């Protein structure tokens, strides 16, 4: 048998004379926890091993699933029955039905922050000798690589190689004037109508724009050069 | 932990002042009247929303229900949502805002609700 | 019993 | 709910914006810095009404910039768990009803909606009628609801509603 | 899933089981009301906007019976549209062709939907009527009793619009009591009050009723265009009468009248008869007005799609054409335009105000007496109708009419997509100028002139038998490097040897760009060098559109089928397969992932309803696949053709997969149609639907299979009619053996031409089979040539098709007058300047059109490699060339001589005032 009671979650007592008293997890172990639970609005300390505690959540605060079909995923719970705690994923507006014991509580976003530093935000890649793209989001089996057409094709981690920067490049715009890389522009016309960014890379018919306010594609989109104005 | 049902709010936000949907409709329409860089799609989706829900349209008619309510024992949170909702009965006002349960008796509370409905066009 | 006629010209 | 607050912000300004129209350029550069932005602390900031003060601008040693601590008066929208608000329904789906309060979108699962409401996925207006075709709830439709939970995504909030509590539904 | 096993087991067509609302059997009364309702709404009612007759294959009142038959076959006998259109056509022709049968099938969903809501809404009206009867039997001035006329309105409802009127009317009078009724039947009231419920809580009903006409009587005066009802007159002035209703909510007689006028104004606006009459009038009279926003005046330039209509004044909605209203809603959704729909003409004239709809209708509620008491009541009636029209009806009718004009414009775009797909699937297999198929060499290249050309040789079955790479075939024989000529000469000899060794019947070249002309000129010459040597029979050299082949090359399927092959060589295989059979090829790129939408059917296809467009395109597959017929043994032997089985009538993807799955598990060919029942355990209704459309090649079979082979299985004779086909062959020979007779007739088909089928139609009618005239003429045509391919014979693309195909332009995207960007390539001797456009057209600027002023030497103005803005004056489609100008007077078009033609209702006065 195993127990998955990680630091910073919330548990209640599921049977006994001290039932339905929700406290925060401070001490972590396997079976023999002997916890000191930190409640809302209750000053006293109880004592419990792992077999007498339940991973419980009030309606409408953030949950992360560890184990299940939908593993590694974040959302908001909407109805809490005894064993089905249903939720909305932050990736898609779709149902998601899981067990509460395999769930955990964090208000943070699933960022994917770096260790080591070998690739970075807005980095140029070569999928095939006929196409160019940028790597923007590392998923669990897949990657969001954004190609020059302005689209993501859904590929595994091994599909991509590192491309050298064209740092000395220019193109022509809505005033038929010189727009470079590492410059802040506005993309009002085109496929991505009404978007703000900084260009990082250029190609035969395209510019690779970059922002931090945007949430899709690591903050990146790709557009034609005559649809640009200098900002 | 921050719950509007029992009036618990952030330490920096307890000093904040509420506004009505018509009151912000007047402020936002006044800002659009000055500015027409363009206004954001967040500004546009707050005009059309707060227009659909602007239930009474003179400002001066607010100050009587504001002065009598601070002469009662209600918070500035209720002072704007009971002018955004426009409830019919005191039993609806306690059902919409659970902070009003036991705070007043129904027949005294109903008198304020009847005073609010009169201002509607 | 029946037969279809080849009567058409 | 909508609020009116005096916030403070400090912005950096390059010397090319100096001269007589400096303080006016600080107003312009604040007007596209604190409109339609958001925090999980003050809520969704709609617009700026007035500016309280511009402090003395302290020149940064080593670079050319000067920062200006400005106090400004802005109208902000912060939803709380336990508020009861109105909304407009934007799309209705077999998973739940998706609606919109002012700057912000919401969702209500089919689980949080009264037990009578079945789907209408087939019709030109997508609806959730009851077995009697009685309370028909479609797109572009004025629904009261109760916020049961909040969420922050990169300067955008995204709440979650519920609709089983009394005096909450269609207009 | 469990559903897939239930669908595989159930004896109904898969598309009947996958339909949103389940198909249920109908009584003859329901079928007769539905047939009349579908006839009014789908076939008799003209579109509000000007729509082209999109029936590319008003139908008279005889169509009602043909619709009653078609619905009987679909709802009671469970036949799909293709089975009806091919095997019951005697009951549905001449009025209904296969697309009209789909239109009937699509409208039966809408009828069933309407009848379901109308029944549930009747259950609500009956509960409310019972609840009032209980409260009355246990009356106050606010009690309006729900009567038999309120019920007869609901039973008489003819549309979802009229249903919504009857429901909104019911909510106005009874919505306040609904929660009380439901709690009495054995939940808390949703609460909000529009001012009407406040006015009822203040008891204004006793005053609102005193305006004179009740809402229905005003509805009847509107309906009839005269005072059918005289205005009942109360004996007091309204301002004096109002004193009796003053309270805390209405403190003054002026406020009591403002509340009562609101309460009357809403009752007029929610009367079903007033809404019906006004909606009917609004569809006749509605004027569309458009003004550009502060964004729109900058962004709607000469090239933008919204250009022809950015300012419209008083345009009748009856005069919107084709997709125009969808372009208007897109420009409004982009925030470029603001649209306004009014029943009135907009203008500043005194006659303009007198001509308004409100000045007409006030006359239907005024009492025609000059006494001051009546003058003041007529003023209150005027303000009640003004509020009823302006705050409720003009807003609500403009939104309902906007949705109809938008639905008509989206449905034109959907019909334009299906009409384009039909024109692609209707092309027959290429036949050289046949039973073993054609060997085809497809030749593909990328637009980059340094990428290698690939050729793929496909046999008649659709298998890739060999392939070739030519790294220098893209070079020109007039190249400035002799090394390029030499390296291309090795590839020309390589292709010449490949053609000599492999002897393909046609070579297809990709329509990638204008260099496809260079490949075709070379391939035609190489084939002519084999012809001059008299070594080989004539080989076709065809330009084939590569759009489908690009979608194939980029698909998951083209890697799963051939993982090892480069992507340009995967577009060479689809260019060979498309000319062998366009339908089998188009079924490959059309997956359960809905890959079909990547094809450019129409410029707006991403702005129509996705689910409706997919039905409209898959119906074009289902029409042609069932006409052409599917060989199951070709599907089992060659995995390439397995895609058609799902578009066979009755089958769909689950039963189609299951049919091939059983035949793969048994390791047997389908030898005879009876095996669909005896091996594949197919139910009788699914067998009925598909059996005529499945081909079995009886000539391909032999050995122990000879024990049972029905020669008719290779033909469109349906198995229910094999007895009549055998009798018809036996009688055509006048035999005193039916299989021998049939073989003798199939070998000697000319003998059938003497046989009088009409006498046999009379005998089958007499035997109780009904009319069979069209069936017998089809069985005779079928024995004359089994499975004759009804597709239009292949033709090479014409000059307009070649130009559009190689430039990727249409007459709408590349028009005379357009502004364009080009690169200067050279000077002609000076007669003018040579340029190249991005689309590959070679532009020419004659020297006099280079500037407004006389330029003697173009070198003073232009350099080779310079980029220049220009305006098209003339197009040569044969030569891929255009006569450009760049004179500043033409570039800004100071005389407005080149700019696209504006709408007839374009507001030049607003355009001039905004300038």
């Amino acid at each position: 048998r195993e127990h998955n009671f990680q630091p910073g979650d919330n548990v209640e007592v599921c049977e006994g004379e001290l039932i339905n008293l929700q406290g925060k997890i401070l001490s972590v172990d396997g079976n023999k926890i002997t916890i000191m639970p930190k409640h809302e609005d209750l000053k006293d300390m109880l004592e419990f091993p792992a077999q007498e505690l339940r991973k419980y959540f009030k309606m409408g605060d953030h949950v992360k699933v560890i184990a299940g079909r939908f593993e590694g995923d974040t959302g908001l719970i909407v109805r809490v029955e005894e064993n089905f705690v249903i939720l909305f994923s932050d990736l898609t507006m779709h149902e998601l039905k899981v067990l509460p014991r395999d769930l955990q509580l964090c208000s943070e976003t699933a960022s994917g922050v770096d260790v080591g530093g070998q690739h970075e935000w807005g980095e140029l890649v070569q999928l095939d000798p006929q196409t160019v793209g940028v790597i923007v989001r590392l998923e669990r089996e897949t990657f969001q690589v954004l190609n020059m057409y302005g689209k993501v094709v859904t590929v595994r981690h091994q599909a991509v190689t590192r491309k050298k920067d064209n740092r000395f490049a220019v193109a022509l715009d809505s005033e038929q004037n010189n727009i470079h890389v590492k410059d802040i522009v506005k993309v009002i016309d085109g496929p991505h109508s009404g978007r703000e960014g900084e260009i990082r890379h250029l190609f035969r018919s395209f510019a690779f724009l970059h922002c931090k306010k945007l949430v899709e594609n690591g903050g990146m989109f790709v557009c034609k050069t005559r649809h640009l104005v200098l900002a | 932990e921050e719950d509007a049902s029992q009036l618990i709010f952030p330490k920096e936000f307890e000093t904040a002042e509420t506004l009505l949907n018509s009151e912000v409709h007047m402020l936002l329409e006044h800002r659009k009247q000055q500015n027409e860089q363009e206004l954001s799609e967040v500004f546009m989706k707050t005009l059309n929303y707060t227009a659909r829900f602007s239930r009474f349209k003179n400002r001066e008619t607010i100050a009587s229900v504001r002065s009598l309510l601070l002469q009662k024992k209600l918070h500035k949170f209720e002072l704007a949502c009971l002018a955004n909702l426009c409830p019919e009965t005191a039993e609806e006002s306690k059902a919409l805002i659970p902070s009003l349960e036991g705070r007043f008796e129904d027949e005294e509370l109903q008198q304020i609700l009847d005073d609010i409905q009169t201002k509607r066009s | 019993v029946y037969r279809i006629p080849k009567k058409s010209q | 709910m909508f609020y009116h607050i005096s916030l403070e912000h400090e912005i950096l300004l390059h010397p090319r914006y100096f001269g007589p129209n400096l303080l006016n350029t600080v107003k312009q550069k604040l007007f596209t810095e604190v409109e339609g932005t958001c925090t999980g602390k003050y809520g969704f900031v709609i617009a700026v009404t007035t500016i309280d003060n511009i402090g003395a601008g302290v020149i940064q040693p080593g670079r050319g910039f000067v920062l200006y601590p400005v106090k400004y008066k802005a109208i902000v929208f912060r939803p709380f768990k336990g508020e009861v608000v109105d909304a407009v329904v934007t799309q209705v789906n077999k998973v739940g009803l998706f609606t919109e309060i002012g700057p912000m979108s919401c969702f209500i699962s089919r689980h949080s909606i009264p037990s009578e409401m079945e789907f209408d996925p087939n019709s030109n207006p997508p609806c959730y009628k009851t077995m009697d075709e009685d309370i028909v709830i479609q797109q572009d439709d004025e629904i009261r609801l109760k916020i049961v939970g909040t969420r922050v995504d990169k300067n955008d909030i995204f709440a979650i509603g519920s609709l089983m509590d009394d005096y909450l539904g269609l207009v | 899933t469990d559903q897939d096993n239930e669908i595989r087991a159930t004896d109904l067509p898969e598309r009947f089981q996958l339909r949103s609302i389940p198909v249920k059997g109908a009584e003859d009364d329901e079928l007769e009301e539905e047939a009349d309702w579908i006839y009014r709404n789908a076939f008799a009612t003209p579109t509000i906007s000007l729509q082209e007759s999109c029936d590319y294959l008003r139908k008279g009142p005889s169509t009602i019976q043909k619709i009653k038959e078609a619905l009987g076959f679909m709802r009671n006998q469970h036949f799909e549209v293709p089975f009806i259109a091919f095997y019951r056509k005697e009951y549905v022709e001449p009025e209904l062709h296969i697309n009209d049968l789909w239109r009937v099938w699509q409208w039966d969903e809408k009828w069933t939907q309407l009848r379901i809501r109308k029944e549930n809404l009747t259950r609500l009206f009956e509960k409310m009527q019972a609840y009032q009867y209980e409260q009355i039997s246990a009356l106050a001035d606010g009690i309006r009793a729900l009567d038999t006329t309120d019920m007869e309105r609901l039973k008489d409802v003819q549309s979802m619009d009229e249903l919504k009127d009857v429901y909104n009317h019911f909510l106005l009078y009874y919505g306040r009591d609904i929660p009380k009724m439901q709690n009495a039947a054995k939940l808390k009231q949703a609460s909000r009050r529009d001012m009407y419920t406040i006015c009822q809580s203040a008891g204004l009903d006793g005053l609102a009723k005193k305006f004179g006409l009740t809402p229905e009587q005003f509805g009847e005066n509107l309906r009839d265009s005269y005072q059918r009802h005289e205005t009942e007159q109360f004996p007091a002035e309204p301002l004096e009468l109002a004193k009796d209703y003053v309270c805390s909510q209405f403190p003054t007689p002026e406020a009591v009248l403002e509340g009562a006028r609101y309460m009357v104004a809403l009752q007029i606006a929610r009367e079903p008869l007033v809404r019906q009459v006004l909606r009917q009038t609004f569809q006749e009279r509605a004027k569309l007005n458009i003004t550009p926003t502060k964004k729109g005046r900058k962004d709607v330039d000469e090239a933008h799609y919204a250009y022809s209509f950015k300012y419209l004044k008083n345009k009748p909605v009856k005069e919107l054409r084709d997709d125009q209203f969808l372009k208007i809603c897109l420009a409004e959704d982009e925030g470029l335009l603001t649209t306004d729909i009014s029943i009135d003409l907009k203008g500043v004239e005194g006659y303009g105000n007198d001509q308004t709809y409100f000045e007409e209708i006030k006359q239907f509620y005024y009492r025609d007496e000059f006494s001051h008491q009546v003058q003041e009541w007529n003023r209150q009636r005027t303000m009640a109708i003004e509020r009823a029209l302006q705050q409720f009806l003009y807003v609500q009718m403009a939104k309902e009419l906007k949705n109809k004009l938008l639905a008509e414009a989206k449905e034109y775009v959907i019909k334009a997509c299906s009409r384009k797909l039909y024109n692609w699937l209707r092309v027959a297999p290429y036949r050289p100028d046949q039973g073993k198929g054609i060997r085809v060499l497809g030749i593909a290249f990328s637009s980059a002139r340094d990428h290698p050309v690939f050729c793929a040789l496909v046999n008649g079955e659709g298998e890739v038998t060999d392939f070739l790479r030519l790294p220098h075939f893209t070079k020109r024989r007039t190249a400035w490097r002799e090394e390029e000529r030499e390296k291309k000469a090795q590839d020309i000899e390589t292709l010449k040897k490949f053609l000599l060794n492999k002897k393909p019947h046609v070579v297809t070249v990709a329509g990638e760009n204008r260099d496809a002309q260079m490949l075709i000129e070379d391939v035609k010459r190489i084939v002519h060098e084999l012809d001059q040597g008299q070594q080989l029979s004539s080989i076709g050299v065809e330009l084939v559109d590569n759009e489908l082949a690009i979608l194939y090359m980029n698909s998951k399927k083209s890697e799963a089928e051939f993982r090892d092959y480069p992507p340009v060589l995967r577009q060479a295989v689809s260019l060979a397969r498309r000319i062998q059979d366009p339908l089998i090829e188009f079924a490959q790129v059309c997956s359960s992932d809905e890959d079909i939408l990547c094809l450019k059917f129409h410029p707006l296809q991403e702005h129509v309803v996705k689910e409706e467009l997919l039905n409209a395109l898959y119906c074009e597959f289902i029409n042609r696949v069932n006409e052409v017929g599917v060989d199951v043994n070709r599907a089992i032997a060659h995995p390439y053709s397995q895609a058609l089985i799902q578009y066979v009538c009755g089958l769909g993807p689950r039963k189609g997969t299951h049919l091939l799955k059983i035949l793969k598990q048994n390791n047997t060919r389908l030898e005879s149609r009876t095996q669909l029942v005896t091996m594949c355990h197919m139910g009788p209704k699914v067998f009925m639907n598909c059996a005529g459309f499945l081909k079995i090649d009886t000539a391909s079979l032999g050995d122990s299979t000879d024990s049972y082979i029905e020669v008719l299985d290779g033909s469109r004779v349906h198995p229910e009619t094999y007895e009549w086909a055998r009798k018809m062959a036996v009688d055509a020979l006048e035999y005193d053996n039916p299989a021998g007779a049939l073989e003798e007739i199939l070998e000697n088909p000319e003998r059938l031409k003497d046989l009088d089928l009409d006498a046999f139609a009379e005998e089958l009618e007499r035997q109780g089979y009904g009319d069979k005239h069209i069936t017998l003429y089809d069985i005779r045509a079928e024995l004359s040539c089994r499975y004759k391919d009804l597709r239009t014979a292949y033709r090479s693309p014409n000059t307009e098709e070649i130009f559009n195909m190689l430039t990727k332009e249409t007459p709408e995207t590349f028009y005379i007058g357009k502004l364009i960007i080009c690169n200067v390539t050279g000077i002609a001797h000076a007669i003018g300047v040579k340029t190249r456009l991005d689309n590959g057209v070679t532009g020419f600027i004659p020297t006099k059109f280079l500037s407004d002023k006389v330029v003697k030497r173009p070198e003073e103005r232009v350099k080779v490699g310079m980029t220049v803005h220009c305006r098209i004056m003339k197009i040569d489609i044969e030569k891929f060339s255009a006569d450009l100008t760049c004179r500043t007077s033409d570039l800004m078009d100071r005389n407005n001589e080149w700019k696209l033609p504006k709408d007839t209702y374009y507001d030049f006065d607003a355009e001039a005032a905004d300038h």
